[PDB]
This record gives structure tokens, sequence and C-alpha cells, in this order.
């Protein structure tokens, strides 16, 4: 997906009192046309196992 | 916030450039040895810290 995806997402999950490092956004942000990287997912597994 | 094809700018310095700007000269205007200032008020931000 468009590194702003990544952005949005990562950003939005801060939790309270924190923001996602400048550098990180910065260069998330700044993302140009065509420009792609793998999409941020949680994992989480089927722990009952 | 992204303004431009290749340029950003941000809230505060957004905020700063909505001020009008009195050119150097102006401020040491003198009529006859006198310094006088036909210029307005100067816009400004004002911070409470």
């Amino acid at each position: 997906c468009h590194p702003t995806v990544v952005y949005n997402y990562l950003s939005s999950r801060a939790p309270n009192f924190l923001r996602l490092d400048d550098q990180v956004s910065l260069k998330l942000t700044s993302a140009g046309i065509g420009t792609l990287m793998p999409r941020p997912v949680v994992q989480l597994l089927d722990y009952d196992l | 916030r992204r303004v431009d094809n290749t340029s950003y700018t941000d809230s505060l310095s957004d905020m700063f450039n909505g001020l009008r700007s009195i050119s150097s000269s102006e401020f040491v205007r003198s009529v006859n040895g006198r310094s006088v200032f036909t210029e307005g008020r100067i816009d400004a931000i004002k911070v409470n810290m």
C-alpha cells in the first residue's frame, strides 16, 4: 500500500501520551506517487492451541 | 501537510505566514529628521508561555 497509509495506521495507534517518531513520520508522509511498502498488520495467534 | 508537488508546511509555520510583513525600511522611516511610523500596527502571534 502507499506509505501514506502506513502513517495513518501507525499514528492512529499511538496510545495516550505518545506520537509516532518524527523522522519515521516524515519519511512515510513524504513518499511520492508510485511508491509502495508492506501493510502493517497486528499478528495474533490462537493461544488456545 | 502537503502543500504542492514538492513542498510541505506545518500548522504553526502556516499561521506565521498569515502575518503581514512590514518592510525593514518602514520602521526607520523619518520626516525632516524625526522618526515617524506611517505603517499600521504589527500583525503578531501571542504565545502564552
